[PDB]
Parts: C-alpha cells; structure tokens; sequence
C-alpha cells in the first residue's frame, strides 16, 4: 500500500531552494524541480537545471516568460527541443532575454509528460509516492501565504480552480502518531529559503483539494 | 493553460 509519509529531500532528489525574484516564472522553477528529481532517479546525479533556458526559449509552446506559463508547456518544450541546459551553463537573471539554448550544455531530456487525474488528491499521493517530486499549480494569491511561516497552511479564501503559482510537491505527511490526521503536502516554493519554512510550506492535505494542489499536477517522462 | 503570474 502507499507509505504514510514521503520526503524526497531526504533521498537526494531535490536541489536547494531557489528564488524567482521579480519575474513571474514559478512555472519554470516547478518544471525544473520535477525534472531535477527525474534525472536524479535515472542517473544518480543531482544537477541544478536552467529556469532561464525555459523563460527565454519556450514561447512557441505557449509560455510567456516572466509574465507566466505552465509546467506541462515547459516539459513539451523540453521534449520538442531535445534537451535543457544546466543552471551553471545558463544562469538565472530574472528577466526575459534572448534564447541561448546550447545543446552541448544539455543535462536533461524528457519524452513528454504524465498528468495526474484532475482534483484527485489520492492520485497525487500515489504519484508522489511512486515517481518522485510532482509539479503542481495552486492558488497562492493571499497575504496569508505571502506571510506564511510555520505549521499547516489552510486558507479559507483559497480556490481550487483559479490558480496562479507553480510549486513542487516533494512529499507528504501528517502531524502526530495517527497517519490519517492533520495531513499535509510538503511543497517547495521558489521565493528563496527566507520565505516560509526554509523555502517550504505544508499545505493542508485531504481537505477537498485545498488551494487546487491536485487540479493540475504533472511530471516529466525521462 | 497558463498561470498568469504578472
């Protein structure tokens, strides 16, 4: 059956917390996070990937650089493009720039991606437990989220359908000794390690898809 | 589908 708790950071699949700064590129950090976990599973090497490569080059797939985008479009770009560069070879500058993708600097590839059935938290749990970190969209436009600090995040104003931020679910768990109470999703954000809990947030889990965590989740196929 | 971030 599925584990009671999962935390892929303890297994080497997750890079340190990054910062998107003033660019609306959360979608790009969510996509690189999921790709960093799948590459690690395939090769045993953790290599930080280029969000800038995605910001500058994926407009043909429908992304809008610093104005917005979507993780599934980023994985499509990776598929159609044949690769994705490392962060060290294509650094992040938080502004839309000229596409400078270099195939010789590619350290990741995908063949498309798999989507988790919309709105199904149990299906999201199955994906997290069997695959690795999963890219998800959520409604993050709340001052309570901006000022989040500890504990399980639960916000009555959250929507499960109007989403505006891409994040990465790296695990799940519960508080206490009963595995079925006070559950939460372990989510990595892209607002720097100074935001939230060392850059992470526990979002209420199994509470009717809180903030839309399971509404649009997906992962790359490597 | 796109997340309007800015």
């Amino acid at each position: 059956d599925l584990p009671k708790s999962v935390d892929w950071r303890k297994k080497g699949y997750v890079t340190p917390v990054k910062n998107q700064k003033q660019c609306g590129s959360s979608w790009a950090f969510s996509a690189t996070g999921a790709l960093e976990g799948q590459m690690f599973r395939k090769t045993g090497k953790l290599v930080s990937l280029s969000e800038q490569n995605l910001v500058d080059c994926s407009r043909p797939q429908g992304n809008q650089g610093c104005n917005g985008g979507f993780m599934a479009r980023a994985f499509q770009y990776v598929k159609e493009n044949g690769g994705l560069d490392s962060e060290e070879s294509y650094p992040y500058v938080a502004v839309d720039e000229i596409c400078k993708y270099r195939p010789e600097n590619s350290v990741a590839q995908d063949t498309g991606f798999t989507v988790v059935a919309p709105g199904k938290e149990k299906a999201l749990m199955k994906a997290v437990a069997t695959v690795g970190p999963i890219s998800v969209a959520m409604d993050a436009g709340h001052s309570s989220f901006q000022f989040y600090k500890s504990g399980i995040y639960f916000e009555p104003d959250c929507s499960s359908k109007n989403l505006d931020h891409g994040v990465l679910v790296v695990g799940y768990g519960f508080e206490g000794a009963n595995s079925q109470n006070s559950k939460y999703w372990l989510v990595k954000n892209s607002w720097g390690p100074e935001w939230g809990s060392n850059g992470y947030v526990k979002i209420a889990k199994d509470k009717n898809n809180h903030c839309g965590i399971a509404t649009a989740a997906s992962y790359p196929n490597v | 589908i796109i997340l309007k971030e800015k």
